[PDB]
């Protein structure tokens, strides 16, 4: 099946950097958009960004520009993201998901941006502690 | 930029009876709408889009209403499974693709 | 013949009067006829021509359907004399899926966009014969005008984008002189986001009035210089907002530096221009979509963030009616030069259903120092008759 | 070049010669050709121009129903080589739905009116650009001639009227130059009604005969002054009468001075012109419908208002064919003006209920000092068979 | 005006940016468009002119089935202006099943070939006139190049064969002055082979890149001299050879003077041009079908016939997509000579059945010494749909 698969769970240090990544299980990056989601403990769901997996144009929510960058590979047919100047508050689940949504049109931009499947959730916590 | 209002916060009834959530847009967002539910420790799951239509693993219990800038979901004959936190989402146009706050459901059993 | 050097001053405009319409979507439903978007007109010294994206195809014709997308190999740039509508016999000038052109006096330059959205390619195509050409920097969607340039003694300008539609973007201004490249300036001064400008000659410099897709809902300003290269950039001072969407009258606001931050997300191309203190400018008459289309005057609207104070007020398009993209172009009188805009009239998917394809007319006025009436001037085709 | 000034001796008519033909509404039954109204002919100092009001659409075409009416927001001046019928590559010189041309010698000048019904608008565009424009000053129907101008040394003038059809009206003479209204002159004299002149040059002045929607079914003259601007009116002194509706020969009768009182009430746009003291003069066959067309001189019928002396009649389109508006040109030759003609030939709704259209052809004639035979040329269609 | 000289520098070329296409096939589902094959560019010293030779038919007609044949009494040869499609308004500008063309610098000249497969006819016009004429020599098929002809000081070349495709054939160097044949040699040096030659100015002579039926896979060259009419051959050098069919690249081989004998009869029309030892060449991308279409630079692949180190590769048609014939045309600028080339693009039987007829679209190229992305321009028609 096509089904999305995330890299596992991290600790790191404030001030640091964390990469997570995510791959398709049939090999199947057509150019339905890749996005990140995350969820802070006991709290609402909220968008960071995405990319189109062939086109490659990217998008970034605007609390989170200068901080994150998303690229992507169809040789290990996977996106790859990027968050930057790490703090407590970043503590959250982040999950990948794919858009309906699969071109983007300069004029009248995008069409279809609802998240038809999620994958399994990256647990990423900031802290100093062993 | 577009901000989801949705009640209300808590819902918490019987098995066998229907059930109805609401979801509102500071501007009108024509029909881009979805609701997702998620089951706890899960992550989320697609129930309807466009407002209008229901996602493969959802069955004719499930019904979503509305338009313009208010939007409605309804559950009919509430069951075990049901007990899970739903929310709305817009997708007009451009971003950012904000989400509602989200309604708890929990079942009102003996 | 010379090259062209605008130096005459500015008409004392009054108003708008009628100058020009093409009736394109009626003809369609009994005659051959171009699929379109994103049209402009430009005028060399004997006269005006109209320019427009074909979509690669006649209207009543099969592969009119999922004519909505911007940009696919097949779009060429269509060229006509003003009032000829586009039909079997229109010139192809070159591949593009966004361009710009201008007339320096002697030759047509036509700037033409197109390839892979993140390997662009830019070709310049002058007295017939391509002379240069220039590559994508940012990989993302290396795009221009959809409007005319502007020409001095010679050296061209067009002002080109690469990178992100809602964060930062990067921005060049080319010199360019009987096609061949000879400079480039990055954008320097406070405009956060630059996009489809329209620009007109304001000896001895150029003066642009763009979109702003990121943050502004007040317009971008660019001033180009011809003699040093050098470029400053700021926002349209005015109380009253010319980008769509927009807060209403009652509630909007503006900066001279700075985006207002309000609805500034997406935008439409549209332009203004300086009459002293005073501005010109066109806006859809709707706040929310793209229906009907005025133009007014607002007092010290270009140098005071504070007035709302406007005057001379004609409606183009009443409210009921679609509209589109607008810009403006410049001609030379036999004592001064005056300004002229025209407005896209857009029609089919994905708001009218009753049809599969998209395409467009046009309307075109002029400014006057005479006097003028009243009217509406809508497109005028009945989707619910003609061809699906 | 040089401008005009037409100061060349009138040639010796003996009648008229056939010319030119269009053949519109039957290459419309397999064609893709333009719905129009109110034609007209010019010529610059090289060849002749067809002119038209468009409806916006084709024939064969949903648009095409209800074109009955006048005015709409989509009509625009069609422009052809004459000979040439309207097919889709015709060229739209400016939005109108009422107009007149004429060539200086140097550039075409256009003079188009469009707008609401009670606050219309006039552009003058020259050398295909726009110079001037004026609003309606009775806020009742600004109308003009819906033929061609007159320019002496550079100086055109054109015949505009505002106000009612069934009573007293505003009619003014403006005198323009390049495009600028340079002045402007209130109707004077003893004509009590005009509408839709036919003008000619008579150096070193210009002559119109007119239309009396009011009490004539005589016609009106106005001279006009190029030098000094002054403005003089009477009308034709013939026994025979040009206007339809009018009476039979046998009880018809003219005033000089004053509108003859029989038939008044509307009419239809025709011609005259002087001959020393004969006249040459066009009507319909029939008194009241637009029904066949004839041409005859009358003897002293200028300056005798009992002659009923008529020799030199020819035919142009028999009493069975249907009919429209007449108009003069003038052409310059080698030693002489000779004077022209065209015919209007309408078919379809309101008299013709087989179709859903209105539209016309047209067919053309000229002076000539030989010899010359018979025939009817009329317009030709089945509209039994064609497209409804 | 002057006659043509080509005394300029060769460009500086780094690779080719897109220039123009016609959209022919997808416009002819809706509109009149005519039947074509065997497409090529030449151009006057204002602007490039598409040429083709006609199948005598539109596609939408019922005269469109079985036009697969190469030679009937119907095709002539059609000329446009580059990137006007073939409408129903094109000039047809000789009797021709075969052709080639250029411009002296003064006038056109059109060499046109008709009459039986064994005693055909060619006709030399100049200047609109027919000059000169002659009949061929071998009975059995004379041909020419489907491609531009090339001029230097008024004396025009032109390279015309007759005989066997599977075997030797007489081949035939014409020189021509204002349409009158002064001079013929007959081919010399070691190609065995010449068939449908793309050739360029190379001042102070002309060069030719051919196809060889027989057996090479590597092409034959001819070196022409305008000065003492003497003629040279030999064959391309490179490792990478450029016709089709062919062995893949890990296995080719090519010889300087000989064919290679691998995969040798049948062919395609195509071309080469020297830059110092390199070599630019186009080629199809599959080695045994007209698939797709790439270009590419062979380092020494003028003079090292072992070479096989290729840079600067563009696609221009991606594999799945169907190519055709392939030539040059020589572009002059303001300080040196450009090169630019055109590829067919061909649809319909016998490959793709969906249809009864067979016809082309083109795209075209030109030579940059700037920089470009990616990209593929493929017909874009959709045979499933449109008319049978
Ligand atoms: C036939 O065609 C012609 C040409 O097209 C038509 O004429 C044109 O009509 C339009 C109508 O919209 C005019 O534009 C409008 O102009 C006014 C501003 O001008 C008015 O106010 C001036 C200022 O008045 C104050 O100050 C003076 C002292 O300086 C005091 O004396 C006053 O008491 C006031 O306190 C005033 O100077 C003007 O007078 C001049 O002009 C008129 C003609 O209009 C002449 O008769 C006078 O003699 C004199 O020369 C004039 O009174 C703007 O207010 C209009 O914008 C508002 O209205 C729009 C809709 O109409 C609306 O969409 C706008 O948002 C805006 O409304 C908002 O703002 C208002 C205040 O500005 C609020 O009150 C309102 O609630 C809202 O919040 C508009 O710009 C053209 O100027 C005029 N053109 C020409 C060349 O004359 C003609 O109408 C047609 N006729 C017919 C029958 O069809
Ligand atoms: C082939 O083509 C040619 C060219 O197209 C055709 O020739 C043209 O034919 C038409 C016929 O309609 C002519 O127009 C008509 O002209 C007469 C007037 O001319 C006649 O009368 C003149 C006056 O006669 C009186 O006075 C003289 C003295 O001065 C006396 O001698 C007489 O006895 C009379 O009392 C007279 O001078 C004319 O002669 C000249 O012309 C003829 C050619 O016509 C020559 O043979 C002569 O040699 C000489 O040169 C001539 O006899 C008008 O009367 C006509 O109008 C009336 O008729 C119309 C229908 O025809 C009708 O609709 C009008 O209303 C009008 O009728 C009314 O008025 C009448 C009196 O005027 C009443 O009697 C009547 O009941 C009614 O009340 C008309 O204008 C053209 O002039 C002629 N053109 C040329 C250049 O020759 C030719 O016919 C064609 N041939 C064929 C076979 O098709
Ligand atoms: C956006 O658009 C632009 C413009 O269109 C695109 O750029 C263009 O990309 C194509 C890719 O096909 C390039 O053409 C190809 O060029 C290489 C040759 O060049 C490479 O090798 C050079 C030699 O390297 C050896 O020697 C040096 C010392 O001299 C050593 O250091 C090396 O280690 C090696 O031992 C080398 O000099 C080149 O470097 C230069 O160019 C690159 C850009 O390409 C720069 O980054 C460098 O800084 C430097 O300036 C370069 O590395 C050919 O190998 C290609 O042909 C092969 O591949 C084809 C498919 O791609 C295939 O069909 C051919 O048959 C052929 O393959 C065969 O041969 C191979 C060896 O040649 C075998 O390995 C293979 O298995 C097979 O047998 C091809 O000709 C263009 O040059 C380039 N154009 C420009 C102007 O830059 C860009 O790609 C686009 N970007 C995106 C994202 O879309
Ligand atoms: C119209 O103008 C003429 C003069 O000719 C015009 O001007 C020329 C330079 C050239 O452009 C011509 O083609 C134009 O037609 C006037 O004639 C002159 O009148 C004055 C005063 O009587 C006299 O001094 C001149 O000698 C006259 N010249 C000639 C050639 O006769 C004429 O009066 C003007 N007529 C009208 C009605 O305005
Ligand atoms: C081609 O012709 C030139 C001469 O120029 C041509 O004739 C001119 C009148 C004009 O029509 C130009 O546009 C033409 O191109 C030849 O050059 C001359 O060669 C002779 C002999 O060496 C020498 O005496 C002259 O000075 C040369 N003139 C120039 C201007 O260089 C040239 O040799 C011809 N080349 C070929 C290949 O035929
Ligand atoms: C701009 O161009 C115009 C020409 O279109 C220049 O005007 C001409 O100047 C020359 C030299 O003084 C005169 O001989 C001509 O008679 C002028 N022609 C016209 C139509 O006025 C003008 O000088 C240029 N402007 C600048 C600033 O150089
Ligand atoms: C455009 O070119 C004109 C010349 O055609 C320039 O005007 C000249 O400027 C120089 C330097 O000041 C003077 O020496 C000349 O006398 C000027 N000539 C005229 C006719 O005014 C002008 O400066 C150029 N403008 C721009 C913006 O490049
Ligand atoms: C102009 O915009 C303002 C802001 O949206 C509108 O004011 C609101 O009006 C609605 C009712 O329509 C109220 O529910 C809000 O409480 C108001 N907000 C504020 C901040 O006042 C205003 O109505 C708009 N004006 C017009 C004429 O439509
Ligand atoms: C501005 O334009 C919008 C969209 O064209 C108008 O919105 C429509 O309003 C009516 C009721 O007034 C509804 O029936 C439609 O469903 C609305 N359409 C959409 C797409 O939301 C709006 O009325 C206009 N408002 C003004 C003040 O001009
Ligand atoms: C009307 O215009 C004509 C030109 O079309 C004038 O005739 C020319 O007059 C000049 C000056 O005497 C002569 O040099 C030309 O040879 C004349 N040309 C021709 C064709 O005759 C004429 O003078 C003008 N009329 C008036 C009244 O000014
Ligand atoms: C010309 O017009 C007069 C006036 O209408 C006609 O004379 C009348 O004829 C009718 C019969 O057709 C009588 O009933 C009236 O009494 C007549 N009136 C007068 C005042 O005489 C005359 O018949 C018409 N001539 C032609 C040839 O039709
Ligand atoms: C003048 O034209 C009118 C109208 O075209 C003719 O009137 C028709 O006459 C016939 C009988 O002769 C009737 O059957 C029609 O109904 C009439 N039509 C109308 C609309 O009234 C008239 O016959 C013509 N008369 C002359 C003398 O030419
Ligand atoms: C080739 O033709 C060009 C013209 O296109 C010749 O160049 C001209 O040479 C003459 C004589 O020296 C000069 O008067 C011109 O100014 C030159 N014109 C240009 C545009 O440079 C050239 O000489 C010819 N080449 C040869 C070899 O004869
Ligand atoms: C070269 O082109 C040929 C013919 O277009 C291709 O042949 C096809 O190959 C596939 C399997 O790979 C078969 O299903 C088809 O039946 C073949 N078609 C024909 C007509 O034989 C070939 O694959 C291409 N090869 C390369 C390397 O490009
Ligand atoms: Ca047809
Ligand atoms: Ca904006
Ligand atoms: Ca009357
Ligand atoms: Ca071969």
């Amino acid at each position: 099946q096509v089904h999305l698969v995330q890299s596992g769970a991290e600790v790191k240090e404030p001030g640091s950097s964390v990469t997570v990544s995510c791959k398709a299980s049939g090999g199947s990056f057509n150019n339905q958009a890749i996005s990140w989601v995350r969820q802070a403990p006991g709290q609402g769901l909220e968008w960071m960004g995405g990319i189109f997996p062939i086109s490659g144009t990217p998008t970034s929510a605007q609390r989170f520009q200068g901080r994150v960058t998303f690229t992507a590979d169809e040789s290990t047919t996977t996106v790859y993201m990027d968050l930057s100047s790490l703090r407590s508050d970043d503590t959250a689940v982040y999950y990948c998901a794919r858009a309906g949504s699969d071109y983007f049109n300069r004029d009248l931009g995008w069409e279809n941006y609802y998240f038809a499947s999620w994958g399994q959730g990256t647990l990423v916590t900031v802290s100093s502690a062993s | 930029e577009i901000v989801m209002t949705q009640s209300p916060a808590t819902l918490s009834l019987s098995s066998g009876e229907r059930a109805t959530l609401s979801c509102r847009a500071s501007r009108s967002v024509s029909s881009n709408l979805a609701w997702y539910q998620q089951k706890p420790g899960q992550a989320p799951r697609l129930l309807i889009y466009d407002a209008s239509t229901r996602a493969t693993g959802f069955s004719a219990r499930f019904a979503g209403s509305g338009s313009g800038t208010e939007f409605t979901l309804t559950i009919s004959s509430l069951q075990s499974e049901d007990s899970a936190i739903y929310y709305c989402q817009q997708y007009n146009n451009w971003p950012p693709w904000t989400f509602g706050q989200g309604t708890k459901v929990e079942i009102k059993r003996t | 013949a010379e090259y062209r050097n605008w130096s005459k001053p500015q008409c004392d405009i009054t108003g708008f009067a009628p100058f020009s319409k093409d009736n394109s979507i009626r003809l369609s439903a009994g005659g051959d006829i171009w699929v379109t978007r994103e049209p402009y007109v430009s005028c060399d010294p004997d006269k005006c021509y109209q320019f427009a994206l074909g979509q690669g195809t006649t209207l009543n014709n099969v592969h009119s359907n999922n004519t909505v997308r911007d940009r696919t190999p097949y779009r060429t740039l269509l060229m006509n004399e003003l009032g000829v509508p586009f039909h079997l016999g229109t010139k192809q000038v070159c591949i593009a899926w966004s361009s710009s052109s201008c007339h320096d006096g002697k030759a047509w330059l036509h700037v033409c966009i197109t390839g892979d959205d993140k390997n662009a390619t830019a070709s310049f195509i002058y007295n017939g014969r391509l002379v240069d050409s220039v590559v994508s920097w940012s990989k993302e969607i290396l795009r221009t005008q959809e409007s005319e340039c502007v020409c001095i003694n010679g050296t061209c300008t067009v002002v080109m984008t690469d990178g992100s539609a809602s964060g930062k973007a990067d921005t060049k201004i080319l010199f360019i002189e009987e096609g061949k490249i000879v400079h480039t300036s990055t954008l320097s001064g406070s405009a956060q986001h630059v996009e489809e400008c329209s620009c007109y000659p304001r000896y001895p410099g150029v003066r642009c009035v763009c979109r702003d897709n990121w943050k502004g809902s007040n317009r971008p300003i660019v001033d180009i210089n011809i003699k040093d290269h050098s470029i400053v950039s700021s926002y349209v001072c005015s109380g009253l907002v010319g980008d769509t969407p927009r807060k209403n009258d009652s509630s909007s606001s503006s900066h001279c530096l700075d985006p207002n931050n309000e609805e500034g997300g997406h935008g439409v191309k549209g332009w203004a221009f300086d009459d002293g203190n005073d501005v010109w400018m066109g806006r859809t008459i709707n706040e929310t979509s793209r229906l009907g289309y005025e133009t007014f005057k607002v007092i010290e609207g270009w140098s005071n963030p504070k007035s709302k104070l406007q005057i001379n007020r004609q409606v183009i398009v009443d409210r009921g009616n679609r509209s589109g993209y607008s810009g403006i172009f410049s001609v030379e009188g036999k004592s001064c030069i005056n300004r002229c805009f025209y407005v896209e009239l857009i029609r089919g998917r994905k708001e009218e259903t009753e049809v599969l394809w998209t395409s467009n007319s046009i309307v075109v006025f002029c400014g006057t120092s005479g006097t003028y009436g009243t009217g509406s001037w809508p497109d005028g085709a009945d989707l619910n008759l003609m061809p699906i």
